[PDB]
């Protein structure tokens, strides 16, 4: 019935959207800015006890990643693994969040240059407090993400010219990509 | 299993009524001039039929056509190979649940419905006897595909001792049906709290095919089964009619029986048709006589020359009713719609008038722009109906001034320009401005600028208010016997049986008048007209010297001989005569006078 | 119930309450009550030419099994009769309980001193199509009279149902007087077969206990000039229990009123049920009728 | 387990054995009265929902579903002793649940409100049609038997396996075509109503799958509140946004209500209940055989307007009305009845309108600007991408009933105005742009609030002067009510002294008290509370039809046509053909409060008496003479 | 018959794809009006939008487009025939005779 | 799908290389023989159908020797063949309600 999360504040130095690209990876950095066209409310999973019915399906996996519609490590007898998995809805617990993009403030914007933006997934009781349209602060955790090419019908710029050198892993030759976003854990408005 | 079939060979040749052995009486009768289809009539049909139903209503989808090969076998008794096969056509009424009942036990079992068909698509093609063949091991079969579940009762298989799926299909001996996918729209007074209406999708086969035109009064028996089209949640279908017969009402391209036209003929010589149609045309109308005669003769027309040149002439009449209100120009309009062959009712704020005539739009197949819609195309032979003539200054009058006079539109849209062809009927009621001051002043202030499309139009009432003492009690009289105590619906039927003619009469015998003869005036007629109208233009002419203007032009003085040519045709006379023209002109003097007054 | 394997379980519904109307209501508690009987199942379209023709068997053996177990309990037995049937081969099974219905509807409806003679020419002349009614070659004639009659009850019992919510039965001593002054459709009360009916609807609203006063009524309609005004007399009913001799008292009285004054009476109709009378008459008839007891 | 098997005994006994409110036997009602309809539904009494609710609360929140799955198998051992044999009549019955304590609405969804009750209103937006659902999935073998009996699918999942119980091969399981028995399943899906929101933002969107007996019971335009449950039943594939550990949301609704107003009470009013067999229905015919209903329930309708009568009977004669009347093959006739208010900028007469509004069972009140020709009335809204050009109504096609405004919107006038006055002479009308051509049908009703340009007496000239419409969409209704008053003492107190103790107006006995305090506060004089007095309106309009006489009609003949001549020969505006067949509606209107279906001689002159003097009453200086004449026409 | 859609001279860059990967200046209507006659009416009642089409195809013999492709000068000999109405009923003798419709001076 | 008559096996082939051998295949385009594919659709002559519809059309495939013959705008009266070509019903599976059975006219 305990789940709980760290939520830091105050770290001193408060940086702009445009100095962000090497030794903020893994970081803490606290960002300003202005926010712009919320979206709703789902939930996530971060833990399942999906398995496969081929004995028993009552194995509580592990590695609630970003491409996470697979539990097949360690099956309980000696039966078929990774032959299925059953996601209930009965015993793991979710968390909720939105995906929220932001803006750079007015009094700093050089001349009018197409202001350049970035997104943010904000992931714990911060859900529904940032009121869009205000000049907001941020937790600081950036983070890359991929795009795994999951089952689903899909699998001008030369984007992913750094992915070409990505290919050839175990599953299948394609390019994964990638973009730099960020994740929140707790939020302020001074303003 | 079979032997059903024994049932009914050994049923259809036999049955009958007390000595007329019908059934071999009509097939006989069909096989001969080419239509290869059935009926089915009675009770013990449904007597021992239900007991073949009982067995038959737990798939009427595929022992349907169980009947289908049997009476093939009993034709070929009547021929001694070119031999089709049949179709069948039913018959059932006991009432009609429109659109509510339609998924929990109505799915496979013979339902009606009353509608009206709005919207028909090409026709297409699907097979019904084909030729197979393997490819490296050359086998050679044929398949049948008779009745349905839309496509894929069967499939081809992979056995022919060559490879996997090796079949194909040759166009050398093959035969083809035809669908229709025509929509059907719920007919809008059965269910009213607040809702818009639905509609659904069907089929049907050749030999019943093109029977209908959209907007009609129409009923259907079929089967409700369904299909599932992959272009939305869990694996769900669709619903679709089966059809199986449309035993209509009338077409509403002119054969029919002869007992119709007997009383027609036994009526047409009884020379009273001119009166005592204008007290039973509308049983709900006090007096109105002059009015009352021009609606008549609105809804048959005149005629239509091709004449030995390139030009033509317009055969139609349009007229106008503008007054007061409170004198029923309005709902004599719904009145003349139930009555006409082919009615349309769009009265009201000329609805988008650049999207009357024509629309194109983008296609979910292909991206293409083709023609849909019109309100004109729709209501070709017939008549139209609008109102609201005053608030109307966008695109109304610019619409109608090519859609009217010549007939013939085309439209100059991104894809096409056709000379599609119209022959229609207008009529319309406005309003003054505000009636009485129109009255009341100098005789302008009617259309706010132009005359323009009053010249177009030919036949004007001008109605106004009396005060008579005597006129108004009797009408007072008038409606309250047929508002309630409905003893007039009592009246009206006792003086029906002898004397009167109720309404589904009317109807009927109007189609039968106007396609069967062919007018022309007689040329002693010619000194007559000629003679009246110049004075006429006299009368007009001593009245601009008085500084008095406006509107008389010579668009009238053809549409009079189009007024004289329409009573020869409820005479069904092949000439035209003196005491036929004096009472038309006694029309139309009476409408010139209240055009100065 | 009738009529059932001609036609309408549909139209039933309204003579299912007459059956309810010889039980204790004519609307009220019916109008629930024969919803737990009767739309138990859907009527119908195209079926229903086969099921409330061939499977209503399995339904009349479940009104059959129904009504056994309303016999101990319920007890009414107007509706189980022997009865007799027919049948020509084809065309259907007709028996003779519905075949009398539409004898009579059809002897009716189908066609100074100057209006009298063309009404009564027209009885003369609509009789004589119905005489000829008893060959096979009467057959889309036969179902004519048929749809004539599931209307008309439909036309007795709308003003029937007038009159009663009226409430102008005013039982006075003796009988009940009832005197339709003026409604709508008058037009149907001239010929006095239609009159016999509407008193035996009209008998039976009164067809309850009534354990005193069981005198039959007395109406009055007029359609035509000078207050022609057919009055007729009916007959009491017994709900199924003749013992006494109840034949009829009133024309005994109609030899009395008639031999006293002549002043516009007439007796020139054929059955002495029916007579005649004039609009400043009936109310001195009354008078002469309260204190005359001849029963 | 096994223990629910007592549970369904355990609670069986707990709903019919006991009936709240001094005992009438309320659950054994509803019963037996929803099997003489057939159709389906059943409800939880409210004073009794919350003991139902207390020692089952927990056994709701921990499983909402199996809880009403075993919930419903004891409803058919309920009504099959008292109602035999609903198996061969179509087998099936399912619960549903009345009002709950919840305010919240869409913005409040959390990981802990999921699988259990839930409560929320929005806006219906666009919806499909009707389908038909499998439900009961017969398996299909190809060598073994191809028959597994009709299972038990879920929602949309598409609950499907490669191989059980037959072999272990890659035969996939395939369809067959008999006895599958199926429901329908309409999904409509929802937006949130711009009311209860802290405005200046977007809407918000989900997902609402209906049930079988819960088709199209709305429409695609008004506001609506569910009693779903929470169900997150999907694979984990999306593509608006990319591939993530993310769960969408699906509201399966359990039962639907219809546009609720004045949310203000605590334990009535919140449920259409609607349903009057032993207690109800006794008292509504010994409440209808009085002489002096119609004097008393005029007075009754709006209780805290001291104002002069006739506004108030015509009021009450609107929402009446009389007959949509049937016809031969002929034309048919108005059931309509529509009336029009002038008035003083400063007496009452915006709330009458108002107050209508709830008293009525369905409205809109389109008022003001706005009021587009094409936004009242049916309109076409453009395809999406692959879609084609369909028909949204706007208000009238919604309401049937109910209600419009048009004072004087002065530009806007000439814009909608030949859309209005064409609702009623043309009745039932509807239209083609750029479309079909089809017409819908509505019966409407229309009252309005006009207001002169200026004072009330502009002039002592007629009103022609006054108003700025013309004659003939002024000539369609039936009474121009007018108001007036300059200097009265007596009066003036009349309403001051009434309206200044209106503002000194400003547990489950507790719940019981709290109501005989609500009934003693409106029951000052007692003129028949709101309580009972709508209730009967509903039934007043859907059940009883009036018929009228021949003798007494007559003598009105003159009485028009003698007023017709001193009003043709003395006229502001004229009567016509029309005024008359109000003369005789307005009649019936009261004569169908009597519950009676017949026409009497006490009403004529009534109705007459409410038509001739406020037709006189608006012409001139010339109205003192008027009155000398129409004594003698009473 | 002179309905006046942009189209009277013009293509409106209509392809339809041409099955996938060909595009199409589809002629509207000036490629049968080559070495022929036309005739058009109601010019009052007509939009801003077609006289600016008819100021080009007078002026100069060809059309050239480029709407989302491909610039083309197409050549085309026309002749239009006309035919419009006066506008304040018969006010053309209590007046000037010019200006009588006012439509502009660039066509007349 | 051009022999008009005979539905033979097709060859579901642009072009082959490596015949039976060692030698990279050489291909002469001078002796490699052509033809050109132009579909047409045709409206109904709008005169004679009578007034319960708009037009219809269907279409035709022709050949060289009569290319470039057809203006739009034409009154055309050609003369082929009847003929269905496609597959309705088994190329895809479960093939509800879509038709295959083109209408063609390979003509002269
Ligand atoms: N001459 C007439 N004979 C019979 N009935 C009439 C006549 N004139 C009007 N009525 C009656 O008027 C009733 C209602 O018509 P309504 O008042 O809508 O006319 P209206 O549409 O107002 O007239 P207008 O079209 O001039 O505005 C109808 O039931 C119709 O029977
Ligand atoms: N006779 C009355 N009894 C009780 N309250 C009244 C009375 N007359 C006016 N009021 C009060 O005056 C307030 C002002 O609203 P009012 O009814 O005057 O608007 P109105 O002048 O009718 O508006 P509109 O002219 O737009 O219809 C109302 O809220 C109402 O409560």
């Amino acid at each position: 019935e305990r789940v709980f999360q760290i939520s830091f504040f105050n770290l001193p130095t408060v940086h702009r959207i445009r100095d962000i690209r090497s030794e903020k990876i893994g970081s803490l950095l606290s960002i300003s800015g202005t926010v712009t066209r919320t979206s709703e409310v789902r939930p996530e999973l971060y833990k399942a006890s999906f398995t496969c019915d081929m004995c028993r399906a009552i194995v509580d996996n592990v590695e609630q990643s970003f491409k996470y519609t697979e539990p097949t490590f360690c099956p309980n007898p000696s039966c078929e693994n990774r032959a299925f998995w059953t996601l209930n809805v009965t015993r793991s617990r979710f968390l909720d969040w939105q995906k929220v993009r932001i803006q750079e403030n007015a009094n700093e914007i050089p001349t009018g240059s197409m202001p350049r933006t970035l997104d943010v997934i904000l992931r714990g009781d911060s859900v529904e407090r940032a009121k869009p349209g205000d000049r907001c602060k941020f937790t600081g955790v950036e983070i890359v993400v991929p795009d795994v090419t999951q089952l689903g019908l899909p699998g001008k710029t030369t984007e992913g010219l750094n992915s070409g050198v990505t290919g050839l892993r175990s599953l299948g030759v394609r390019d994964l990509t990638y973009k730099i976003s960020f994740l929140a854990c707790h939020v302020i408005s001074i303003g | 299993n079979t032997e059903i079939i024994k049932s009914f060979k050994n049923f259809i040749l036999e049955f009958r009524l007390d000595s007329q052995f019908i059934y071999r009486d009509q097939l006989r009768n069909n096989i001969l001039v080419k239509n290869y289809s059935l009926t089915v009539n009675m009770e013990h049909l449904i007597g021992y039929n239900e007991d073949i139903y009982k067995k038959l209503s737990d798939e009427p989808s595929d022992i349907i056509p169980l009947f289908e090969t049997a009476i093939t076998q009993v034709a070929k008794r009547i021929s001694i190979n070119s031999l089709p096969t049949f179709q069948l056509i039913l018959n059932s009424n006991a009432n009609q649940i429109p659109l509510r009942d339609l998924d929990s036990e109505h799915v496979s079992k013979i339902v009606r419905l009353s509608g009206i068909i709005i919207s028909t698509s090409v026709l297409s093609s699907r097979a019904t006897y084909l030729s197979i063949m393997c490819r490296n091991c050359r086998h050679t079969t044929s398949i049948t595909i008779n009745n349905f579940n839309t496509g894929n009762t069967v499939s081809l298989p992979r056995s022919c001792n060559c490879g996997p799926d090796p079949y194909i299909i040759i166009h050398e001996s093959s035969k083809f049906i035809d669908q229709q996918f025509l929509k059907l729209q719920e007919i809008p007074e059965l269910v009213p709290v607040g809702e818009m209406p639905r509609n659904l999708t069907m089929t049907c086969d050749r030999y019943l095919t093109n029977k209908v035109i959209p907007g009609t009064r129409v009923t259907i028996v079929g089967i409700y089964s369904i299909y599932n089209s992959k272009n939305s949640g869990v694996a769900i279908r669709t619903p679709y009619i089966k059809i199986l017969g449309i035993q209509s009402d009338v077409e509403t391209v002119t054969m029919f029986t002869e007992e119709e036209e007997e009383e027609f003929l036994q009526l047409s010589r009884n020379p009273k048709l001119y009166e005592i149609l204008t007290n039973s045309i509308a049983p709900s109308i006090f007096g109105n006589e002059d009015i009352k005669k021009a609606i008549v003769c609105l809804l048959m027309g005149g005629s239509k020359k091709i004449l030995p040149d390139g030009m033509r002439l317009r055969g139609d009449i349009n007229v106008l009713l503008l007054g007061d209100p409170g004198t029923a120009k309005s709902q004599l309009l719904k009145f003349v719609e139930k009555v006409s062959p082919i009615a349309v009712y769009t009265s009201g704020k000329g609805s988008s008038a650049a999207g009357l005539t024509a629309s194109v739009q983008r296609d979910p197949m292909t991206r293409e722009f083709y023609l849909e819609g019109g309100a004109m195309v729709l209501a070709d032979g017939g008549v139209v109906c609008i109102d609201e003539f005053d608030k109307m200054r966008d695109e109304d009058r610019v619409a109608i001034h090519e859609a009217m006079e010549q007939q013939t539109i085309s439209i100059a849209k991104a894809g096409i320009t056709t000379v599609l062809n119209s022959r229609t009927s207008v009529l319309a009621a406005a309003n003054p401005i505000y009636g009485r001051y129109d009255d009341l002043k100098s005789p302008g202030d009617n259309i706010d600028f132009q005359t323009t499309i009053l010249s177009r139009f030919d036949m004007i009432f001008i109605v106004k208010d009396d005060h008579n003492e005597e006129r108004d009690i009797s009408i007072a009289n008038h409606v309250i016997n047929i508002h309630t105590g409905n003893a007039n619906a009592m009246q009206n039927q006792q003086e029906e049986n002898g004397s009167e003619i109720s309404i589904e009469k009317m109807k009927r015998y109007i189609t039968y008048c106007r396609l069967k003869c062919a007018p022309r005036l007689s040329p002693q007629a010619a000194e007559k007209l000629s003679s009246n109208f110049v004075t006429i233009r006299k009368q007009l002419l001593i009245n601009e010297l008085e500084s008095t203007e406006r509107p008389i032009t010579i668009r009238q003085l053809e549409a009079i001989i189009r007024i004289t040519e329409s009573l020869a045709k409820l005479e069904l006379s092949p000439i035209a005569q003196e005491r036929h023209v004096d009472e038309a002109i006694r029309l139309f003097q009476a409408s010139t006078m209240d055009a100065a007054s | 119930l009738f009529l059932l394997r001609h036609s309408s379980l549909y139209d039933s519904f309204y003579y299912s309450n007459y059956v309810n109307a010889k039980l204790s209501l004519w609307n009220e508690n019916g109008k629930k009550r024969l919803h737990k009987m009767f739309a138990r199942m859907g009527i119908p379209l195209s079926t229903a030419q086969e099921t409330w023709l061939y499977m209503d068997h399995s339904i009349k053996r479940e009104l059959g099994i129904i009504f056994d177990k309303n016999l101990d309990r319920y007890g009414l037995q107007d509706i189980i009769r022997d009865g007799f049937v027919r049948t020509l081969g084809y065309r259907g099974s007709i028996s003779a309980s519905e075949f009398v219905e539409a004898l009579t509807a059809l002897l009716e409806v189908g066609n100074s001193a100057q209006k009298l003679t063309n009404l009564r020419k027209r009885w003369v002349s609509n009789f004589w199509l119905s005489w000829d009614a008893l060959d096979d070659r009467k057959v889309e004639l036969l179902n004519r009279g048929i749809q004539l009659a599931q209307d008309l009850q439909r036309a007795i019992f709308n003003t029937g149902v007038a009159i009663l919510e009226k409430k102008l039965i005013k039982h006075l001593r003796i009988y009940r007087l009832c005197v339709l002054q003026d409604g709508p459709d008058l037009d149907l009360y001239r010929n006095p077969l239609t009159l016999l009916r509407l008193g035996n609807w009209l008998i039976e609203c009164c067809a309850e206990s009534e354990d005193k006063q069981l005198l039959p009524m007395v109406l009055a309609s007029i359609d035509e000039n000078t207050d022609t005004y057919l009055v007729a007399g009916l007959t009491p009913r017994y709900p199924r229990g003749t013992k006494k001799p109840i034949l009829n008292n009133f024309s005994m009285a109609f030899q009395q009123i008639t031999a006293e004054t002549d002043a516009k009476v007439r007796i020139d109709n054929f059955e002495s049920s029916i007579i005649e009378i004039r609009r400043e008459d009936l109310s001195p008839f009354l008078e002469k009728l309260t204190l005359s007891g001849l029963l | 387990p096994n223990v629910s098997r007592t549970i369904a005994r355990e609670l069986k006994s707990f709903l019919l054995e006991y009936t709240d409110e001094t005992g009438r036997s309320v659950y054994g009602a509803r019963i037996r009265t929803l099997g003489e309809m057939n159709s389906e539904s059943l409800e939880v009494n409210y004073r009794h929902l919350a003991e139902s609710k207390a020692i089952l609360a927990l056994f709701l929140a921990k499983c909402p579903e199996e809880m009403l799955k075993i919930f419903d198998l004891v409803a058919m051992e309920a009504t099959e002793l008292h109602y035999p044999d609903y198996a061969r009549i179509h087998s099936e019955i399912h619960v549903r649940i009345s009002d709950f304590p919840t305010i919240y609405s869409l913005r409040e969804l959390r990981e802990s409100n999921l699988s259990s009750l839930v409560r929320v209103t929005g806006v219906v937006t666009r919806r499909t049609g009707v389908f038909p659902q499998l439900k009961y999935v017969k398996f299909n073998c190809l060598k073994c038997g191809s028959i597994l009996g009709p299972f038990f699918q879920d929602s949309n999942e598409e609950i499907r396996i490669s191989f059980c119980t037959n072999c272990k091969s890659k035969g996939p399981f395939r369809v067959n075509g008999e006895k599958t028995v199926y429901r329908n399943y309409q999904r409509v899906t929802l937006q949130e109503a711009p009311g209860t929101v802290p405005p200046g933002r977007l809407p918000r969107h989900r997902e609402v799958i209906l049930l079988a007996d819960l088709v199209d019971v709305s429409k695609p335009g008004e506001e609506v509140e569910v009693t779903g449950i929470y169900k997150n039943n999907y694979d984990g594939n999306l593509n608006a946004k990319n591939g993530f550990p993310v769960f969408a949301t699906i509201i399966e609704a359990n039962s639907i209500k219809r546009r609720e107003g004045n949310t203000a009470n605590e334990g009535e009013e919140g449920l259409d209940v609607f349903s009057w067999t032993e207690e109800e229905e006794r008292e509504f015919r010994k409440i209808s055989r009085d002489r002096g209903i119609i004097d008393k329930i005029i007075s009754s309708m709006a209780p805290s307007i001291y104002g002069h009568r006739d506004i108030k009977t015509a009021v009450a004669c609107s929402l009446f009305g009389g007959v949509p009347k049937n016809v031969n093959g002929k034309h048919s006739i108005r059931g309509d009845i529509n009336v029009l208010l002038l008035g003083d900028p400063g007496t009452a007469k915006s709330q009458i309108l108002k107050y209508v509004e709830k008293t009525a069972h369905r409205a809109v009140f389109a008022t003001g600007q706005g009021a587009s020709a094409v936004g009242l009335t049916a309109s076409v809204r453009k395809d999406p991408i692959t879609k084609e050009w369909t028909l949204e109504g706007g208000a009238l096609v919604l309401a049937d009933k109910g209600v419009c405004l048009i004072d004087e919107f002065d530009k806007m006038n000439d814009q909608d105005r030949t859309s209005i006055h064409e609702a009623m002479e043309q009745q039932s009308i509807s239209i083609s742009k750029a479309g079909i051509v089809t017409t819908l049908q509505a019966r409407c009703s229309i009252i309005a609030a006009a207001n002169p340009n200026g004072g009330r007496y502009n002039s002592t000239l007629p009103l022609a002067q006054n108003v700025s419409l013309t004659e003939p969409i002024l000539s369609r209704f039936d009474i121009l009510c007018v108001v007036r008053d300059l200097v009265d003492e007596e009066a003036d107190e009349r309403l001051a002294t009434f309206v200044v103790d209106s503002h000194v107006r400003s547990q489950l006995n507790a719940r019981q008290r709290r109501l005989q305090r609500q009934r003693k506060k409106e029951e000052e004089i007692s003129p028949i509370p709101q309580e009972l007095l709508m209730k009967y309106i509903h039934y007043a309009r859907t059940k009883i039809y009036p018929k009228l006489h021949q003798m007494d009609m007559d003598k009105v003949s003159r009485v028009y046509a003698d007023l017709r001549r001193e009003s043709i020969s003395t006229g502001s505006f004229p009567i016509t053909v029309r005024h008359l067949e109000s003369i005789l509606r307005i009649a019936e209107s009261f004569a169908k409060m009597r519950l009676s279906e017949f026409v009497s001689s006490y009403d004529l002159d009534r109705a007459i008496k409410v038509v001739v003097d406020s037709f006189v009453d608006a012409q001139k200086v010339s109205v003192r003479r008027q009155l000398r004449r129409s004594f003698a026409i009473y | 018959t002179g309905r006046g859609s942009s189209g009277v001279g013009l293509t409106a860059a209509v392809t339809t794809d041409r099955e996938t990967g060909e595009r199409r200046l589809e002629a509207g209507a000036m490629v049968l009006a080559d070495r022929g006659v036309v005739c058009i009416d109601e010019f009052d009642k007509m939009t801003d939008v077609d006289r600016v089409a008819i100021h080009e195809v007078m002026e100069q013999q060809t059309v050239t487009i480029a709407k989302a492709g491909i610039h083309t000068t197409l050549n085309a000999r026309c002749s239009v025939i006309a035919a419009a109405n006066p506008v304040f009923g018969q006010y053309d003798v209590n007046r000037d005779p010019h200006q009588n419709i006012a439509l502009p001076d660039s066509l007349l | 799908a051009t022999t008009t008559l005979t539905t033979r096996i097709p060859t579901p082939a642009i072009y082959p290389t490596e015949d039976t051998e060692g030698n990279k295949l050489t291909t002469e385009y001078g002796y490699s023989t052509f033809i050109d594919h132009q579909r047409i659709t045709v409206q109904e002559m709008p005169e004679m159908a009578p007034a319960g519809q708009l037009p219809r059309s269907i279409d035709v495939i022709l050949d060289d020797d009569l290319v470039d013959k057809t203006k739009p705008g034409d009154r055309v009266n050609v003369v082929g063949v009847f003929k269905s070509l496609g597959a309705g019903g088994m190329n895809q599976s479960n093939s509800n309600t879509l038709i295959g059975f083109k209408t063609l006219i390979l003509g002269n």
